[PDB]
């Protein structure tokens, strides 16, 4: 399993701003949204086999190929 | 470049549907 | 997992139980005959358009060939 | 009065029949097109999977 570092050495990610929308466009309602957020809140602080399998399913083969190529480039640069 | 384009190239009346969509979106934030 | 799911439609069967008096080959042949309708390729060829048959063959080929069939990928990265 | 009614009924029947046949012909052709288009889509995604492999 992967767990975050005790002191971060990188915070320049500067992610985008979360877009707000009605509950219907979300899981469906405030209660449903809260329930799903609570359900999925256990995976926030770690990365494991579930995340890897979801990534594989979502990236098929093209995503894995391109990600590994970029990782090889990064390793070569470093 | 894609994220920069998406940020800058954002979105840009006498249609009832548009007016209603405005009221409900305003009742939200 | 995908390969396990695709066995019935590719004439892939498990090792059936064999008891004294009955030979393994005869039992396997009978089991294959029982599942003959489930087979796609031959069925499509028997009752199918030329275009449909070609597509089916291509699909079957894509389905049966996977990296897990004896292809390694970490060695190239190393 | 008896005649005119028969003529009108005959014309309406023929016209109605023709319209029904036209609709049937169109629907069948649309169905046929839907099969060819599905075959094209199958070929396209098969090619995409081949490229990915």
């Amino acid at each position: 399993r992967f767990v975050r570092t005790v002191l971060p050495f990188s915070q320049e990610f500067q992610r985008d701003k979360q877009p707000n929308a009605q509950p219907q466009y979300l899981h469906g309602s405030k209660a449903l949204n809260l329930a799903y957020s609570s359900i999925y809140g256990s995976y926030r602080n770690f990365v494991g086999p579930p995340h890897f399998q979801v990534i594989c399913r979502l990236l098929g083969y093209q995503g894995i190929a391109v990600v590994m190529e970029e990782l090889l480039k990064v390793v070569k640069s470093l | 470049k894609g994220i920069q384009l998406r940020k800058v190239e954002e979105q840009r009346e006498n249609d009832v549907a548009t007016i209603l969509s405005r009221r409900i979106a305003v009742e939200y934030s | 997992c995908d390969l396990l799911h695709a066995a019935p439609f590719q004439n892939i069967l498990p090792r059936v139980h064999v008891k004294e008096g009955e030979r393994l080959d005869a039992k396997m042949k009978r089991l294959e005959s029982k599942y003959a309708p489930l087979h796609l390729v031959p069925l499509i060829e028997r009752l199918g358009t030329p275009q449909q048959i070609a597509i089916a063959r291509e699909g079957d080929l894509l389905t049966k060939e996977r990296l897990c069939c004896g292809l390694s990928m970490f060695e190239v990265i190393l | 009065t008896t005649q005119s009614l028969a003529s009108v009924a005959y014309l309406i029947n023929t016209l109605a029949n023709n319209v029904l046949q036209m609709l049937d012909i169109q629907a069948s052709q649309l169905r046929r097109m839907e099969s060819s288009i599905n075959h094209i889509s199958q070929t396209v995604d098969i090619h995409k999977e081949k490229v990915a492999r």
